[PDB]
Parts: structure tokens; sequence; C-alpha cells
RNA sequence: AAACUUUCAACAACGGAUCUCUUGGUUCUCGCAUCGAUGAAGAACGCAGCGAAAUGCGAUACGUAAUGUGAAUUGCAGAAUUCCGUGAAUCAUCGAAUCUUUGAACGCACAUUGCGCCCCUUGGUAUUCCAGGGGGCAUGCCUGUUUGAGCGUCAUUU
RNA sequence: CGUGGAGGUCAGUGACGAAGCCUAGACCGUAAGGUCGGGUCGAACGGCCUCUAGUGCAGAUCUUGGUGGUAGUAGCAAAUAUUCAAAUGAGAACUUUGAAGACUGAAGUGGGGAAAGGUUCCACGUCAACAGCAGUUGGACGUGGGUUAGUCGAUCCUAAGAGAUGGGGAAGCUCCGUUUCAAAGGCCUGAUGCAGGCCACCAUCGAAAGGGAAUCCGGUUAAGAUUCCGGAACCUGG
RNA sequence: AUAUUGGCGAGAGACCGAUAGCGAACAAGUACAGUGAUGGAAAGAUGAAAAGAACUUUGAAAAGAGAGUGAAAAAGUACGUGAAAUUGUUGAAAGGGAAGGGCAUUUGAUCAGACA
């Protein structure tokens, strides 16, 4: 049988967890990710894939470091301390 | 747990995800005072190490559960 | 949700010819 | 088609000229802006033209 | 309620190391007993005590370390300026102010003149 | 926007399901599967003629 | 599986402690809008996929 | 003649159209030039007296220092000297700090919370073994330093 | 004729009730439609002169949503089977206890595991929704407890295979290749340098069923044990 | 001098007004589906203020019937208005194998009036 009896043999991952983007897309076998791929240096990303990119880009976390650098340039990246006026 | 305090002579505690059970005892020994004989260690279905620690023959595990204010 | 298919597909016979 | 008595046309929309249109909806913005530049640049080289 | 910074700036290093423990030893009375209560809110105060004692102790030793590299060419990466990437690597102002000997002389000699067309 | 009722991967399911041939999206589970697209009488579609 | 690597036991450990319906006192802060847990799961309606 | 069926009205239902709203979207215009090995964008796991999320943060964990304002926060409890003051506030501003495991990701690996080497230091009667604390070890290329290689090759002893 | 919006005017209407909705109540027009009375409701709307357009629905096996007739209809008929009493409860064919009659019949309806699930495990409270009848019961709902190793596995080794370095291609993403056309480094004696001497596999990843250092009995929990407690042993390093 | 559907900070519109406008006015690239690349929604509105219905009574309980708050419960956390399909009760009427419509009148109900 194609269908139902076919289906109760699948307990077998193809995918697993990716170091990189965490989202069970890491072939085993190959040792790559189909999301973002892990270990090539760079991330995956291609312009059809208009929407994939809107998912991933830049603004879609919490930008830890880069949230602040428009606060340091409007004050000209200034070093010292209040001066307690 | 409260049963090995008065039981087993197993002071049980929550220790950090990094520590080891060589770690764990180091730590008894400096606050508390205590020898230990043995550390048993496990991770909870939770995410936090907890530790059952057999203290030595000499040290009665209900005297120290009643100074730290447990007991 | 539902997900749907087509329902039978074929088992229809021949006609004519 | 080719129908009635008119001139014959040439209209050069094959391509995809819908991306390269280019309304100038700031003729007026950049006209305050030639003129505000061209005061900032006298009063920075004055009294010269 | 808790400590001030103000007033721990005047304590010595041994003196701030005493007290980091001794908001220690309080910080784990106050969770043994967190566990027979309701609520506990001044575990909060300690555990903010404990920031204001690291957060001096570290000023301290980073001034001394800072003092002791005080005019010399190589200082500590951590110690530079935190500008950006290419703001560290741009040109420095003598740098970009450079010029040829032969172009000084033609700076010297023909500037840029002054002058209006009035009369 | 150039891009309202066009970021869709529809495509018409065909005469013999005794539905319209109207595009239609796909997969399953959310509820928007399935439903109509593009067109301009669709819900969620492109209006009639864009305005430029 | 028993035998199972820390990386999906730690995931697990995340699940569980997401399980709980919505804190009660949540329903009376000023301007609120939230009525329910809309992320609830169960490991009989829905699977992690992990 | 009732029940039943159909049309209309009143009231009550199912449903959420219509009307009035609006901290959102869309287009036009003006100004600016600022990510990353001084470790980014993104990911994993955690942090509150009582939180699952959105937001914030990182074992200093809804945050520390500093500067301004000058009496709160609020859902409950709490906080009381913190009310004519180096001082409340999920306050504004931000120039000093911390910043878990990762990631271009860098000791070697990684379906492993897997396996090493060096430096300083403490304990186990210990340079060698074992454990703790801190500091390190990727690759291509540039300028120099040191140590070398080749009858490629010069002079010079003998 | 009617609809959204725009410029002028009616010093237009309105919380003493604007817009919307309902009304076999009324009037005007051939019509598209306009106007008034009553009820409901609660905050903004219209006449006239012009301007503008995302501007009028009965259909498209039209798009989204809601609802009927069919209809209390078809149906809930596989796997031999249930019954008597008390207890609990508002309530018992279905829960608990006891007695009876049956079945799986040791290649089981028993006792454990591998992949996979992820808390379903156990306790207390509890029945709105789920168990296509019922429910006081539950793998459901609320709240908690629980998984203890020098010896069992992983870890270590290598198999089919995958893949760095040295190199050669390719505009480039990268392809070949795995000991190859490479100055490929580590062990010892004595004295951190020196005299020497030996040694060319060539990194690494690849099995919880293959190779492999070593733990057995008795007792104990609501839920863990070759892991805890008592006793008795063994292996590796120093 | 020229370009700008990205980032940052500002000003506007004869634009849309919750099936519209971006997919997202809300815990929206969220829940959810697929081994994977990818696919991808629904969902705003009590009131000025919760004053969110104390207490009495029937029921085992959910709830009901009173009492009360409010300008109004014809605003009761199933909450502004609340259409149509479809539905219950009440009232009027007709009904020999459909129902509906057009011209004319009898009967029942209902409406306006010249008026001085």
């Amino acid at each position: 049988g194609k269908g139902t009896p076919s289906f109760g043999k699948r307990h077998n991952k193809s995918h697993t967890l990716c170091n990189r983007c965490g989202r069970r897309s890491f072939h085993v076998q190959k040792k790559t990710c189909s999301s973002c791929g892990y270990p090539a240096a760079k991330t995956r990303s291609y312009n059809w894939g208009a929407k994939a990119k809107r998912r991933h880009t830049t603004g879609t976390g919490r930008m830890r470091y880069l949230k602040h650098v428009s606060r340091r340039f409007k004050n000209g990246f200034q070093t010292g301390s209040a001066s307690k006026a | 747990a409260m049963k090995k305090v008065e039981d087993g002579n197993i002071l049980v505690f929550q220790v950090s995800m990094k520590a080891n059970k060589y770690q764990i005892k180091k730590a008894v020994k400096e606050l508390y005072e205590v020898d230990v004989l043995k550390v048993n260690t496990l991770v909870r279905p939770n995410g936090t190490k907890k530790a059952y620690v057999r203290l030595t023959a000499d040290y009665d595990a209900l005297d120290i559960a009643n100074r730290i204010g447990y007991i | 949700h539902h997900p749907r298919y087509v329902v039978l597909a074929s088992h229809l016979g021949r006609m004519m010819m | 088609a080719i129908s009635k008595n008119l001139p014959i046309l040439k209209n050069h929309f094959r391509k995809h000229w819908q991306e390269r249109v280019k309304v100038h909806f700031d003729q007026a913005g950049k006209k305050v802006s030639r003129r505000n530049a061209r005061a900032t640049r006298a009063a920075k080289i004055a009294p010269r033209p | 309620a808790g400590v001030k910074a103000y007033e721990l700036r005047t304590k010595s290093k041994e003196q701030l190391a005493s007290q980091l423990v001794d908001l220690k030893k309080e910080l784990a009375e106050l969770k043994v007993q967190k566990l027979s209560r309701p609520s506990l809110p001044k575990i909060k105060t300690v555990r903010k005590s404990i920031a204001c004692v690291l957060t001096v102790i570290n000023e301290q030793q980073r001034e001394a370390v800072r003092q002791l590299y005080k005019g010399k060419k190589y200082q500590p990466k951590d110690l530079r300026a935190k500008k950006t990437r290419a703001l560290r690597r741009a040109l420095t102002k003598f740098e970009a102010s450079q010029v040829t000997e032969k172009q000084r002389k033609k700076q010297i000699a023909f500037p840029q003149r002054k002058y209006a067309i009035k009369a | 926007s150039e891009k309202a009722g066009h970021q869709t991967s529809a495509e018409s399911w065909g005469t013999g399901r005794a539905v319209a041939r109207i595009p239609r999206v796909g997969g399953g589970g959310t509820g928007r599967s399935g439903q109509g697209a593009f067109g301009n009488m669709c819900r969620g579609g492109r209006m009639f003629a864009p305005t430029k | 599986a028993a035998q199972k690597s820390f990386r999906i036991k730690q995931k697990m450990a995340k699940a569980k402690k997401q399980n709980r319906p919505l804190p009660q006192w949540i329903r009376l802060r000023t301007n609120n809008t939230i009525r329910y847990n809309a992320k609830r799961r169960n490991w009989r309606r829905t699977k992690m996929n992990i």
C-alpha cells in the first residue's frame, strides 16, 4: 500500500537542529542546512525568495549592539562623562 | 528531600548547571564546615541540577539543616 | 483545519467508443 | 491590427517601461534647495561673487 | 535602602572585598527564608547591592591599569576608543593634512584672494 | 503599493474539482489555504487597474 | 527516546515551563487585552517537531 | 373544527451587515551618512515577590555607574526615610561597565553540553599524577626580529 | 436618478436626540427615486451652484463569511459476555469493593526494550469542554512530586563512506583529490640551549545492534534503582 | 550639479477606513501545515467612571425570580447600534395532485378629507 500502511514506517529523522539558525533543517547525511547553509561561511539567501529574506533580515531579532549606534552618532562618538553642572 | 535529611544523612541542594562533583564537594566544606562522604547529581526535568550529599558519620545532617534554617 | 484533495479519480469506466 | 485612416504611430513601450518612470514631483522642492544652497555659498565666500 | 556608590568610592580594595562577601552571605540567608514565606521583596535590594559593589571594584581596577599605561603608544585594546571600525581605520588628522613640498610652495605664493566687484 | 495582492504563490486547480478556476493558495492547516488569491473579485486580491 | 541528547532534553525543559494557564492577576491590569494563553500546547494535539 | 403548510405584523432568537469611530497602512516631499576580528546581523538557554507571551536584559540578568527632572509605581503586596533631599520613577538622557552558550567564529570536533596542549597560581607528603582559579593556542598576507637552509654564489685562511 | 470625496453658499440641521435600522402607515414622480408619521438608538449629517472618481449587481461550477430543506433521517451491527449485592454520590448499565460466569491460552490480551513521543509517570482537588451513549472515572482540567553510576551506555576504535592541509582547475558560487610531484616532527640518553641515536602512519568525522578495563545478592518509594541503603567484590591512574 | 521601494530624523495628502488599507491597527511573519526548500491566517468598539449586580429566595449545581448601580441593563465581561437568510410563541387569513402574477369588482380590515 502506497498510503496508510506506508506512512506507518516513518520514524527516522532526515533533518535535525542547526547550530546557527536552530530551525531543524540540518540534513544529517549531507551535513548542511537547507535554510542557512551552515557550515558555509555565508547565509543562504536568494532574490526569488523575497519572503524568506523578510523573515531573517536585520531587525527581526534583538540587535544587541546595532540599536545604539544611532544614539552614539548623534553625540559625535563622545568619550568621557557628564561633568555634573 | 526532608525524609532524607532525617533518615539517610543526605543533604539535598540545588546547584548550578556548570558545577561538577568536585566543586560541589568544595563548596559545602567552605560554607557549612562539614565533611562530605559522597555526592550524587542529576538534572531535573525542568533544567536545574539537584545534588544529594551524604555527610560523613560524624556530622548529623539534621543539625546542619536546623542550622541553615529549614528544618 | 480541513485539507482537501481530488475526491476519487478513475473508477468511472469508459463510454461509447 | 490596422483599422482605419489614421497615421502610422510608433510607441516604444514593449519593454518593462513601468519600472523606469520618473515623475518630477520635486520640481518645487529642488528650487528651494538650489536657492538656499546659493544663499549659503554666498555667505561663505563673501564678498566675492 | 541599599548601598550607595558615592559612599563606596572612598573605601579601599580590601574593604570592598570584605563587603562583597558579607552581602553574599546575607543573600543566601534570604533565599532559605524565602522558602517559608509567600513573598520577600528585600531580596532585590541585596541583589542590586552586589551589583553596585562590583561596578565600583571594576572601576577602581580599570583606572589603575589606565595610569600604568599612561603615555605609551601601545595600550590594551579594551581601554581604547570604541568608535566604528571604519572611523578607526581612516587617516589621522595629521596624515590626511599632509602635502608635498611642491604643492606647499604653490599655496604660499598663490593663495585664493579675497575681492569684491562693487567698484 | 505595487506589491499588494501579488505576494502569493497561488495556482489554479483546473477543471475537474467541482470548483471555479480562480487561482488558489496551497498548503494546509492554515485557513488561508485554498482561497482565492490574485483575482480582482477575490477577498485579499488586487484592485482593478491599481492607481498609478 | 530514553537515551537522549542534552540539546533535546533542554528543549523539553523549556516546554514544561511554558505549559500553564495565563496568570490570573494579569487580567486586572489597566488597559488589559489578553484573554487567554494562545500558545498553549499539548502532547495530544500538536507535536514539537524537535 | 384542530394539527399541519404559506403571507404579514409584535416580541424573543441565530448572525454580525450597516452607521459613527481609529495609537494602523499607502503615496509625496525635506535633511543626514552611522554595522563587523575592540567579535556584527541572526540563533539557543536563561533573569522579576507574585509572568505563559509581546517588550527589556545576561549569573552585576524587566538590569549596575553617571547626568537632568523632582514625588512616585499600582493589578495585589511592598517600599518609609526615599519627601525643604547626593532622592521615588518598567521616568528622560547616556559619555563608565557587565554582556551566558553560539554565530564570519578562531585549539580539534560538534545527531557529543565530546577530546587536547602551553603559561602562572592553590590543595592533595607531587616538575611527571589529580582537582580548583586566571591567562592563552585558527587561516591567507604586509613591515620588521630571531633561528636556519642550498657547491645559486663572493672574499678569505690553509 | 443615486454613492465616496473636494471648492462656494444656506450666518442650513442636531444630545429638547444627528447618522443607521424596522414599519400589508401617509404623500410626490412614467421611472430611476425623493418626502413625512411612528418605534429603536445614541453624535455627528444635509439643500443648492460647481469639481473629482477605487461610483449603482441576480447570475460568472464568481471571492469571503453566515444559514436552511434533506432530518431528530442514514446511522453508533467486526474482535464469543455478561450478572447479583453494598459503598459513594443530586444522579449509577458504564466508578470502587465483594461473589459468580467467561476470554487471551506461554510466535499471549503476559514481562521488558530499540526508533519515535515528551511528562502521557504518581498524588491531591475536580467535571464547563474531550472519551461520536453516560460518567461521581480517565492518557482530560488545576496544582505539585518524581529520573542518584569508577563498574549499564555515550565517550575510545575502526567498516562502507565523509572531509581539512600541500597542490591543479573555475569569471565566481566553488570542483578534484585523501597520501597524493610538500623543507609535513616526536621519543630518548646524558649535559632550557648543546653531543648525539631511533622513528615517515600522515589531520579528523563515521556504529547507544560490530571491537571494548571492571558489580553481585537482600532490602527499601505514591512514583527511582545492576544508580539509593547493608554486606561482599573488581578495574584503571598515582 | 545627478540616483535612491535599504537605515535614521522630520513635514504632508481631493488616498483606505477593519472582507478596505501592507500579509500583519491586537502576544503577526504570530498560531498552525510540510522531511525540506517553503506555505501562512482569524482576530478592534460595555460605560464618563466597574459603580462588573451587596442582600432575600427555589435548585445538588450552572442558573432563575426579586433587590440594587447606572442617563440607559432595549449597555451584564456571550457586552455601541444590531440588517438579511433561517427560527419559537402570539394574532389575522386561505388551503380537493404545487405557489406566485395581470384586468375588474363583492366582502373584512386600515387611511385622508373638503369642512367653517
